[PDB]
């Protein structure tokens, strides 16, 4: 009784989450420290 | 008779590319 | 200087360096001083002969 | 600019000639110090005039 007025609600919220994500890099964070623990982990494992 | 050499003698310290 | 080849595995020693690989034509570009290349892991991957 | 050095004694002579639109003191720039030329004399030098 509300997912016609709501739903659209829904869909104009994720979607907007979503231009948010294209607006959002700090949360990559977490991969992006995987990424440099293994650039390191690695990088580390050569000057040695 | 002093000044401020700000961000001077910055040079190569290698010929390593 | 006995000769040059290149694209085949070989054991490269310029004015000291020595090395073994491939030595690869590339478009990049040093300064007059400048003579061998390096990576942003303390790795050889240029020399200008 | 005449950056100078004594390491390993490689008596190193930097320079750098760059035009700025000041005459009064050094500018809020950055030139580095290309190493125009290198003098292996390997000497022991303290003081200059
Ligand atoms: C509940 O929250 C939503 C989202 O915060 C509200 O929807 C917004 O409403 C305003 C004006 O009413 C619009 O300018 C926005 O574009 C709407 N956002 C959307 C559609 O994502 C909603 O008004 C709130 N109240 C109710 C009863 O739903």
């Amino acid at each position: 009784e509300n997912q016609k007025l709501i739903a659209n609600q829904f869909n104009s919220a994720i979607g907007k989450i979503q231009d948010s994500l294209s607006s959002t890099a700090s949360a990559l964070g977490k991969l992006q420290n995987v990424v440099n623990q293994n650039a390191q982990a690695l990088n580390t494992l050569v000057k040695q | 008779a002093y000044t401020n050499s700000f961000t001077r003698g910055v040079y190569y310290p290698d010929k390593v590319f | 200087s006995t000769n040059l080849v290149k694209n085949k595995c070989v054991n490269f020693n310029f004015n000291g360096l020595t090395g073994t690989g491939v030595l690869t034509e590339s478009n990049k570009k040093f300064l007059p001083f400048q003579q061998f290349g390096r990576d942003i892991a303390d790795t050889t991957d240029a020399v200008r002969d | 600019e005449f950056v100078f050095k004594n390491i390993d004694g490689y008596f190193k002579i930097y320079s750098k000639h760059t035009p700025i639109n000041l005459v009064r003191d050094l500018p809020q720039g950055f030139s580095a110090l290309e190493p125009l030329v290198d003098l292996p004399i390997g000497i022991n030098i303290t003081r200059f005039q």
